[PDB]
RNA sequence: AAAUUCUUGGACCGGCGCAAGACGGACCAGAGCGAAAGCAUUUGCCAAGAAUGUUUUCAUUAAUCAAGAACGAAAGUCGGAGGUUCGAAGACGAUCAGAUACCGUCGUAGUUCCGACCAUAAACGAUGCCGACUGGCGAUGCGGCGGCGUUAUUCCCAUGACCCGCCGGGCAGCUUCCGGGAAACCAAAGUCUUUGGGUUCCGGGGGGAGUAUGGUUGCAAAGCUGAAACUUAAAGGAAUUGA
């Protein structure tokens, strides 16, 4: 049963596609196929944030960020719960969910 | 311009007049009919320097093709070897001017 | 007509040495056995006269160069290179 | 829309249409007259040239080719010739 | 190369800008106006290095004076915003001299 | 490549009556074309048409009624005599009340009732109903 | 669509339904094939000289100006070229890319469009042959065809 | 018995069938 | 979780250099180019190509194609050069009832390049090619055409960057009682019992079996062509309700 029009991936017109290695494991998965986060956090998380602060020789000094980007296969992915499955209607809409928050 | 320069010999030779071979070339240069004069790059140094000689005295231009003699032939359309030719009459070329 | 099916120049060799060995000097046999243009004149009488020496029938014109062909890979590569080399060095 | 009349279009939809893909076949591109702002003589100048075109007599350039129609050369005016 | 022999490898790095009037999402460019945007930051480098010494060539790294010209430069081409000289590699320096370091130092 | 011209025209006929329109532009034109419309005018199947003249294979608008039910073509041009002519007639027609076999014959393109009223036999083309 | 490719191309140029010749045209039928014949002396292909014609003179088609086409015109007065243009052009970009090709024998894509431009040549050679431009024992032989350009 | 592990055993059968094969010849 | 392993003869870690061979991140997309396999640092050289533009030229030169031919990932084979990382085989440490495995350390052939073979992949869109017709909508890439207005060069023309449309090819997408289909679904997988546009390949219940034999190709590995005896009422596809 053809489960996915595309199928799971986002190769049109290439033929072939280069592989990348998942981030968890060292499975080898194609670029297009592999989930991929962009996690953007401070150094330092939300409590010693204060700590930092006050022992800061310098005045209103901003907290670097940290720009790492992951990839996973779908194992990864699941097992991770970075995505989950979703029924047959739902697996079609492909908004990411809400970034409120 | 090596591409136009092929066209333009074609074009010579189609229509106009030359000679082919060294010791030709030396018997128009001498008596003045040469207008152009065509070296290949392999031509023996010493006849190349006495046909610059020649040219020079005759007030004849020449022209370093930038193939060897094979190729020169092959451009020529002929299926032998020219290492110089001369062209005595361009006809409906702008070979001259160039 | 055509006398042999695989073995061309080795057929001198009849059932000897091996078909592997055969099969590996034919290539460089016809290499050193074959008539080459000469860069000076145009016309293909290049012979191998010794190892490393071919001439030329007509320029009399003799080129130091591989065993068993005109020039080498090698020879090409070290001469482009050398070729830059010089250019970067008088800039 | 079911009926919609083939026969008669009107001349804007007909202008938008493939030139191939009209109801009649017809060229898209015309013959202009070009004067320069020197010399005297008019001269006639395809729109889409192709070739770089020169007034006689070497004054100046034209037109200059290009991926459609040919660019001209500034001070120059043109206007299209019909019959 | 400096006026002095010290030899150096400027990198340099643009991001094409999005227009405040753009609904388009990508904002690419061409190859070939990326090819003469390139050729022009390395046009424009390398007079602004080599005419002159180091100190003096110092004195521009501090702010991003160079990365400002490639912004005015290259404009007409592709507007491109985030540009600066992204490193600069010392490979050669002239011998060692005492005295010109003093002048460094005042 | 465009290898029958019939073929192409009764084809998109069909299509546009199947859904409702009220014209059709036929693009390539020819004797057989025309003539083969005329076969269906006469029995009130379609409305009349009108050929445009570029100086090439010209197009055709053709006004429809909503009669037509079906009009096809039959490839190759088989050759029937007026022995094998009720057998054709058995395999493609809806009825013996309706329903026509376009055929050529040396009188003429024209349709296969009259075909019989005057005792020729000729290539088939097509059927329309 | 092309012969050897996967395009399906539509661009092509629309002749006009006025086959007339326009009034601002003043040059009459003789000394238009008077400027044809000094162009071939030139060197044109008959490709090249309709061109220049259509957007320096303003002669949109010859063959509406007089009564012949441009090559009929050519080979009615002795002009003509010895083997026919289309089939020149295809000789001598087969002999350009089989020269490339000599240098360097890692082009394989040079070598799988040397196929195909040598296909074409025969295809439209036998063509020629049909019509009887070319005599019956014309062949195109790769050793040979840099000869004649 | 997946196909690709059935077909290798086929192979290596067949091989020792031909050695067993030239070796009587 | 540990052990094999390295470690006061100074490991791991921090700094400065040097060498070597791989590889080309982020930008990188349901974007592009190519006949497919495939293709991603800069610059240069050489030859090729699609689409678009065309009031240029020839005038049917075309389409699909047994036999035959060129290319064909990875692995594998043969000669050389090189061998950083990874790593078939192998070795040891774990785990286990066993563990010739999954986990760990080391590690050979190979992985890299040059020149020759091999011709198979879920080589997939599991979907021949050419041609015509049948709904919309918003996009995206290339070329062309037109238009308010912003922004550079500045010194205005014109070219660039945005914006608004139109045309032709292209990669896709959303929606639909077009129609079809066993259905999943498909703007083609439609225009089919209202059955005929052209043409190539190819299937005839499941096994035996892509096997035996013969022939042919290859250095080998193997490739291509390819049965029968015998056995068996099912094997299978899409969807539904349960467990
Ligand atoms: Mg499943
Ligand atoms: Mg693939
Ligand atoms: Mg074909
Ligand atoms: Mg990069
Ligand atoms: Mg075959
Ligand atoms: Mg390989
Ligand atoms: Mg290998
Ligand atoms: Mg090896
Ligand atoms: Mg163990
Ligand atoms: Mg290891
Ligand atoms: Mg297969
Ligand atoms: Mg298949
Ligand atoms: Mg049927
Ligand atoms: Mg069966
Ligand atoms: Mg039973
Ligand atoms: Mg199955
Ligand atoms: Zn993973
Ligand atoms: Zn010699």
């Amino acid at each position: 049963t053809k489960k996915r029009r595309n199928n799971g991936r986002a190769k049109k017109g290439r033929g072939h596609v280069q592989p990348i290695r998942c981030t968890n494991c060292a499975r080898c998965v194609p670029k297009d196929k592999a989930i991929k986060k962009f996690v953007i956090r401070n150094i330092v998380e939300a409590a010693a944030v204060r700590d930092i602060s006050e022992a800061s020789v310098f005045d209103a000094y901003v907290l670097p960020k940290l720009y790492v980007k992951l990839h996973y296969c779908v194992s990864c992915a699941i097992h991770s719960k970075v995505v989950r499955n979703r029924s047959r209607e739902a697996r079609k809409d492909r908004t990411p969910p809400p970034r409120f928050r | 311009s090596l591409e136009s320069i092929n066209s333009r010999l074609q074009l010579v030779m189609k229509s106009g007049k030359y000679v082919l071979g060294y010791k030709q070339s030396l018997k128009m240069i001498r008596q003045g009919k040469a207008k152009l004069v065509i070296l290949a790059n392999n031509c023996p140094a010493l006849r190349k320097s006495e046909i610059e000689y020649y040219a020079m005295l005759a007030k004849t231009g020449v022209h370093h093709y930038s193939g060897n003699n094979i190729e020169l032939g092959t451009a020529c359309g002929k299926y032998y070897r020219v290492c110089t030719l001369s062209i005595i009459d361009p006809g409906d070329s702008d070979i001259i001017r160039s | 007509a055509k006398r042999t099916k695989k073995v061309g120049i080795v057929g001198k060799y009849g059932t000897r040495y091996g078909a592997s060995l055969r099969k590996m000097v034919k290539k460089i046999e016809i290499s050193q056995h074959a008539k080459y243009t000469c860069s000076f004149c145009g016309k293909t009488k290049m012979k191998r006269r010794a190892v490393g020496i071919w001439h030329c029938g007509s320029c009399m014109k003799t080129v130091a160069g591989g065993a068993w062909t005109y020039n080498t890979t090698s020879a090409v590569t070290v001469k482009s290179a050398i070729r830059r080399l010089k250019e970067l060095k008088d800039q | 829309p079911l009926a919609k009349d083939l026969l008669h279009p009107s001349p804007e939809e007909e202008k938008r249409k493939h030139k191939k893909k009209r109801l009649v076949q017809s060229p898209n591109s015309y013959f202009m007259d070009v004067k320069c702002p020197g010399c005297y003589k008019i001269t006639t100048v395809f729109s889409h040239a192709q070739t770089v075109v020169l007034c006689v007599g070497c004054s100046t350039v034209l037109c200059q080719p290009t991926g459609g129609k040919a660019r001209l050369t500034e001070g120059c005016s043109f206007r299209r010739k019909q019959h | 190369k400096t006026t002095d022999g010290y030899l150096l490898r400027l990198f340099c790095v643009g991001f094409t800008k999005k227009r405040n009037n753009q609904i388009r999402k990508t904002s690419y460019a061409q190859h070939q106006q990326v090819r003469q945007i390139r050729k022009k930051m390395m046009e424009i480098m390398t007079r602004e290095v080599q005419t002159n010494d180091l100190k003096e060539v110092v004195n521009k790294l501090i702010p991003d004076s160079i990365g400002k010209d490639i912004e005015k430069a290259c404009q007409s081409i592709y507007p491109l915003h985030d540009v600066f000289v992204r490193k600069v590699k010392m490979l050669k320096k002239p011998k060692f001299e005492l005295g010109k370091l003093m002048e460094l130092h005042g | 490549v465009r290898m029958n011209v019939l073929a192409d025209a009764l084809k998109s006929i069909n299509n546009a009556e199947k859904r409702g329109k009220r014209q059709v532009l036929i693009r390539p034109c020819s004797k057989v074309i025309v003539r083969f419309l005329t076969v269906m005018m006469k029995h009130g199947y379609i409305g009349e048409f009108e050929i445009i003249d570029d100086h090439r294979a010209g197009k055709i608008v053709v006004n429809l009624t909503g009669r037509l039910n079906k009009c096809g073509v039959i490839s190759p041009r088989f050759d029937v005599q007026l022995k094998d002519l009720e057998k054709w007639q058995n395999n493609l027609l809806p009825s013996r009340q309706f329903g026509f076999i376009v055929l050529t014959t040396s009188a003429g393109i024209m349709d296969h009732e009259e075909a019989r009223r005057k005792h020729t036999g000729g290539k088939i083309l097509g059927f329309f109903f | 669509g092309r012969m050897h490719a996967p395009g399906k191309g539509l661009s092509q140029s629309a002749l006009p339904y006025r086959r007339s010749v326009p009034t601002w045209l003043k040059l009459t039928s003789d000394d238009v094939k008077e400027q044809i014949y000094k162009l071939a002396k030139k060197g044109l292909t008959p490709s090249q000289i309709g061109v220049i014609l259509r957007d320096s003179h303003g002669v949109a088609q010859v063959r509406f100006v007089t009564g012949n086409k441009i090559l009929r015109i050519l080979k009615s007065k002795g002009l003509a070229p010895d083997l026919p243009e289309d089939l020149y052009h295809l000789i001598k970009k087969a002999v350009a890319v089989r020269k490339h090709l000599e240098r360097n024998r890692k082009d394989k894509d040079a070598k799988f469009r040397l196929i195909l431009i040598e296909s074409r040549i025969h295809r439209l050679a036998r063509y020629y042959k049909t019509k009887r431009v070319l005599p019956p024992n014309w062949k195109y032989e790769s050793s040979t065809a840099s000869a004649l350009v | 018995m997946r196909a690709k592990w059935r077909k290798k055993r086929m192979r290596r059968l067949k091989r020792k069938r031909r050695k067993m094969r030239q070796r009587s010849k």
